[PDB]
């Protein structure tokens, strides 16, 4: 790596010096060393790339948003000054973009990757990066073109194979994403070995009918990346009892069961209203989880947050829940109504997390028709009891009875997480 | 993109800085 250009090459020893101090840790003494020989020279893209990569560690040690934001700064400087050695150039840029989805600045980040992509237009690695800014903000068309451009090039690169099949499967093309997604992993190449992609090659060979689905799902869990064949969630918090049915006793939520038994006809009969007169606060499930049929879903709390307008819809089962944080602050699960009709099937699928459980009461259940597996058990719903599956367990519903179905679904907390696991962990 | 049942989308959480 060429970092030196032509006058960083005679103050090389006072660069190296600085730099020297920054790998020992101290921080503060590197940060002036480098500010000083910004001070001196300050056209020396060394000397700068100095002073972000001290603002840097800087944030680091601070866990500060704001100093993280001057090296963001900084490192921009660096790709401004006159004759960058093009390896100081790429480094300094690429941290830049890093930094910058670290802070969530995804439309930033956009930015410095297609700038990088304009700098080095025969560093397909870059396009790639680039590629997945776009799928980090949502912007799977765009992403979709950019490893279209890439296979246009280089058809062997695996990482694009992966990220295209990985478009194309979320895209609901399903037969033309197992080539990418196979080929991509079987490649080897870095970025490859992702637990998303054997997720969704498994998961795609699965609705062809393709018998070497769990190969693949046996690969994963070989490789780290599934708890099991049968469990197969990626955000997951290790050692977590698992288990595809529960009991409310095992579940140490009790109480809650207790209440959503006692008080289910109050949850029903807000259900049915909605249904009688807000129809449209039931919203179609929009996953790609459903087969056929038709299945929607209207969600009083999400992330551990109150939909305040949903609750205006079920004001008194707001009220309930409200008593229970185990449920209304599981910010990793839901608090939803779910209305499934004839002639519906959902796709065998697994959730997100191992963090929580999932219980359903049921509100309307046909006597005939309707069923629930979770793993190798199937069941049956009760009006008015509570069941409870971990849905990061390959599961699969079937209605196939002669009116609608309708379950109150109320994920809490896996009961083995802390109340600092509970606190601390990502929004899902 | 939200994922509340699946696991449909390219990255799940947001990042938000420190
Ligand atoms: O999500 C629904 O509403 C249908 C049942 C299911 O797949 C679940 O509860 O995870
Ligand atoms: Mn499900």
């Amino acid at each position: 790596p060429k970092l030196l250009n032509k006058f960083d090459k005679t103050i090389k020893a006072e660069l190296d010096a600085a730099e020297k101090l920054r790998k020992r840790g101290k921080i503060e003494e590197a940060v002036n060393a480098f500010k000083e020989l910004v001070r001196k020279y300050p056209q020396s893209p060394r000397a700068r790339y100095g002073k972000a990569q001290c603002e840097d560690d800087l944030a680091e040690k601070r866990r500060s948003n704001e100093v993280l934001r001057g090296a963001i700064e900084t490192y921009q400087e660096v790709a401004s000054l006159p004759d960058v050695p093009a390896d100081l150039l790429k480094l300094s840029l690429k941290r830049r973009s890093d930094r910058q989805q670290f802070l969530g600045h995804m439309r930033g980040s956009l930015l410095t990757l297609q700038r990088l992509v304009q700098l080095f237009p025969n560093d397909t690695s870059l396009k790639n990066d680039l590629g997945v800014g776009y799928l980090l903000i949502g912007d799977n068309d765009n992403a979709k073109k950019v490893y279209e451009e890439v296979l246009s090039v280089t058809p062997n690169d695996g990482f694009a194979k992966v990220h295209y099949g990985f478009i194309l499967k979320a895209q609901n093309k399903i037969a033309e994403s197992i080539p990418y997604l196979k080929e991509g992993i079987e490649s080897g190449d870095p970025g490859t070995d992702d637990g998303r992609f054997y997720f969704h090659l498994g998961d795609a060979m699965q609705r062809v009918g393709n018998k070497e689905a769990y190969k693949w799902y046996e690969l994963g869990h070989k490789r780290g990346h599934f708890a099991s064949v049968w469990q197969r969630s990626l955000y997951n918090v290790n050692g977590l009892k698992a288990q595809p049915w529960w009991t409310p006793k095992e579940t140490g939520y009790t109480e809650l069961v207790k209440s959503l038994e006692r008080n289910w006809k109050l949850i029903r009969d807000e259900g049915l209203a909605v249904m009688d007169k807000a129809k449209g606060l039931f919203l179609p499930e929009d996953e790609n989880l459903r087969e056929k049929g038709d299945w929607s879903q209207f969600t009083l709390w999400q992330q551990g947050r109150r939909n305040e307008n949903a609750c205006k819809g079920a004001p008194k089962t707001c009220t309930l829940l409200e008593k229970f944080p185990e449920t209304t602050g599981c910010r990793r699960g839901q608090i939803k109504y779910s209305i499934m009709h004839p002639g519906t099937h959902v796709w065998p699928h697994t959730g997100p997390t191992n963090c929580r459980l999932r219980m359903h009461l049921g509100l309307v259940i046909p006597k005939e028709g309707c069923k629930i597996r979770c793993a190798n058990e199937t069941k049956t719903w009760e009006e008015g009891k509570v069941l409870i599956f971990d849905d990061s367990f390959e599961h699969e519903v079937w209605q196939d009875a002669s009116s609608f179905q309708l379950i109150f679904i109320v994920d809490v907390w896996h009961p083995e997480l802390t109340p600092q696991q509970r606190r601390s962990l990502p929004a899902i | 993109g939200k994922c509340k049942d699946g696991l449909g989308e390219y990255t799940c959480t947001s990042l938000e800085g420190f």
